[PDB]
């Protein structure tokens, strides 16, 4: 199972 | 009407630090969640839309921690292995071999092996499908990220109700993604007639009804099916068609997993 919302926390910061 | 299928389980905790060496209470909560979801005893069945209520399935599959290991020795059904591996790889299946920093499977014809470890990036867990059982017997089973194992406790929101394991056990029992793994199109299938045709995966907690170009009228797509990609608290059923497919693996004459029923009682009684 993959978490489709995982990279949001990473993509909104440096 | 159906007979209860009994699955002996061994949980292999493979830890690189103390946080990853999750508690017995956390493990017991995951076995509780599997029994609720596969025996339609999950309280959140109250959230299943009434339009899908007559399609909801009770798999009548029970999970019990093993009490006898493959050497005939007593066990509580939990193994704990320290490792120098920081993140395990689904490509390598390194969590499944003690030579590679993990723990060898227990006879996969008689036990469901659930490895618990650190997985990378957006991977919550992974399974091996029944079609690989003859060629890859030693890697059959399920792997779950330690942050998404069990209910509440050490599990992290929004995948904190033990549904990653329900979803992976579904794959281990031959279920495919409800949208058909076709990137949003209507041409792929999960080969289950009572799951409405669905374009792509769903995420989060969708609003009912959710129609798409494949099922364009209410009640829409079953985004609360365990075989979708929604949040744990927003999935609450298998269908009767999915139950039929999963139980077929235990057919006494042709079932790929029929051997597991022969000594299930002996292996789960102390
Ligand atoms: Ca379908
Ligand atoms: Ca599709
Ligand atoms: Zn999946």
């Amino acid at each position: 199972k993959r978490d489709p919302v995982y990279f949001i926390k990473l993509s909104t910061i440096k | 009407p159906s007979s209860t299928i009994l699955i002996p389980v061994v949980v292999h905790v493979v830890y690189n630090n103390s946080a990853q060496n999750i508690s017995d209470a956390q493990i017991i909560s995951q076995i509780q969640v599997l029994n609720e979801d596969f025996r339609r005893m999950n309280a959140d069945q109250a959230n299943t839309p009434s339009a899908f209520a007559n399609l909801a399935g009770n798999a009548n599959i029970e999970f019990k921690l093993a009490r006898r290991d493959p050497n005939g020795n007593t066990t509580n059904g939990i193994t704990r292995t320290s490792t120098s591996t920081e993140t395990f790889s689904m490509e390598m299946d390194n969590v499944k071999f003690s030579n590679l920093g993990g723990n060898n499977a227990w006879n996969t014809r008689r036990y469901l092996n659930i490895w618990v470890c650190n997985l990378g990036d957006d991977l919550l867990g992974y399974a091996q499908f029944p079609f690989e059982f003859q060629t890859k017997p030693n890697t059959d089973g399920v792997v779950i990220h330690y942050k998404h194992f069990g209910r509440d406790g050490s599990a992290e929101s929004p995948y904190d109700k033990g549904r990653t394991a329900t979803h992976e056990v579904g794959h281990w029992l031959d279920l495919r993604h409800i949208w058909g793994d076709d990137g949003g199109s209507c041409s792929g299938t999960d080969n289950i007639a009572d799951t409405p045709n669905q374009g792509g995966y769903n995420e989060g907690c969708p609003s009912f009804p959710k129609t798409d170009h494949c099922t364009n009228t209410s009640p829409g797509v079953m985004f609360m099916n365990y075989m979708d990609y929604t949040y744990d608290a927003c999935m609450n059923l298998f269908t009767k068609g999915q139950v039929e497919r999963m139980r077929s693996l235990f057919d006494t004459q042709t079932g790929i997993r029929r051997e597991m029923q022969i000594y299930a009682n002996e292996l789960t009684n102390p």
